[PDB]
């Protein structure tokens, strides 16, 4: 997503 | 009004017919029929000074200017000067008080034996809180559990055409950047319009289909101006973004900071060319198609394909891209  | 019981805003046919899809940080993602049609549910935890899925709870203002975007994107689709079906429709947004109902845990608890969540029970939360319920038009399978479903490069060929006319006109219309394009955030829908009609600025086009249809959700984090004002998020102090590894989308967002020299409220549209830039290197890696690459036709596309991924970055915005490119004449 946006952050891993 | 302001913050009523869900019981209003979800009575219990609704409550029992909730089925639960997509989870994230923000929240929780359900599914229902309401007015004889399928329509998404989002549910957010909002002003709680306690902390969840390793992130403290939002506050209101932060998240107007995401609603405000969704009702402008939203909107656009009527007017007459630049108009497209690319995006999903606002219904209604309200403030639910309250805790959680049993139905919808025992649906996420179902979900969770199926496949599973890397979130917490939402279990613990009391009466007095407050939520934001956000309803919006089903989109369909994105495109991530889609990977073997395609039908060959042809509709490879028309998805990218959407996708690039829909950023055109919101560049066009809104100077629009939304900047999180991940193959798990395109929606494809079943249709049987053989063609599409999209105009920018007075000017009508047409585009085939495929029986396919493609929409774009999540502007989580997305820029937009209006009548001089801008509007968007400052994630310029919050670097866990920058850090990723193991996957081009890790990168594209370094590479945009090196771009933007960390000035986000800049518009820059080249920043939505590295996104079509990352979609395009899935489509030709990280797909499997059911038919093979037989007929010379299809070889053809495959090659102008393949010279519009190798020389993409060399053009300066979307419309243009649009417009410039030998893939679309």
């Amino acid at each position: 997503r946006t952050k891993q | 009004k302001g913050p009523v019981p869900f019981s209003h805003c979800l009575p219990t046919e609704k409550l029992q017919r909730c089925e639960k899809i997509g989870e994230g940080v923000f929240g929780e993602v359900f599914q229902t029929i309401a007015d004889h049609t399928p329509v998404a549910i989002k549910i957010i935890a909002i002003e709680g000074p306690d902390l969840v899925n390793g992130s403290h709870q939002k506050t209101f203002e932060e998240i107007l200017p995401e609603i405000i975007i969704s009702k402008e994107l939203s909107l656009l689709s009527g007017e007459v000067c630049n108009r497209t079906e690319g995006f999903i429709g606002l219904n209604s947004v309200h403030c639910v008080q309250g805790s959680y109902p049993p139905l919808l845990l025992k649906a996420w608890d179902h979900y969770n034996s199926t496949k599973g969540s890397a979130n917490d029970r939402p279990d613990f939360f009391k009466d007095d809180q407050l939520f934001i319920v956000l309803e919006f038009e089903f989109g369909g399978i994105d495109l991530e559990q889609m990977r073997t479903k395609l039908s060959s490069l042809a509709t490879a060929k028309s998805i990218l055409h959407q996708l690039t006319a829909s950023l055109a006109v919101a560049e066009a219309s809104l100077r629009f950047e939304h900047r999180d394009l991940h193959w798990g955030n395109v929606l494809l829908k079943k249709t049987s319009l053989k063609k599409l009609h999209y105009t920018l600025n007075g000017k009508s086009s047409t585009i085939p289909s495929c029986g396919l249809q493609v929409s774009i959700i999540d502007y989580t984090l997305s820029r937009l101006e209006r009548d001089g004002i801008v509007v968007f998020c400052d994630v310029s102090m919050d670097e866990d973004l920058f850090t990723g590894d193991g996957d081009y989308q890790f990168d594209i967002y370094r590479l945009m900071k090196k771009e933007n020299n960390n000035r986000w409220g800049e518009y820059h549209p080249y920043s939505n060319v590295l996104w079509l830039h990352y979609l395009t290197d899935k489509m030709l890696k990280q797909m499997t198609f059911k038919t093979k690459c037989n007929t010379p036709a299809m070889k053809q596309i495959k090659r102008k394909i393949q010279e519009f991924h190798r020389t993409m970055l060399n053009f300066s915005s979307a419309t243009d891209l649009l417009c410039q490119h030998s893939l679309f004449k």
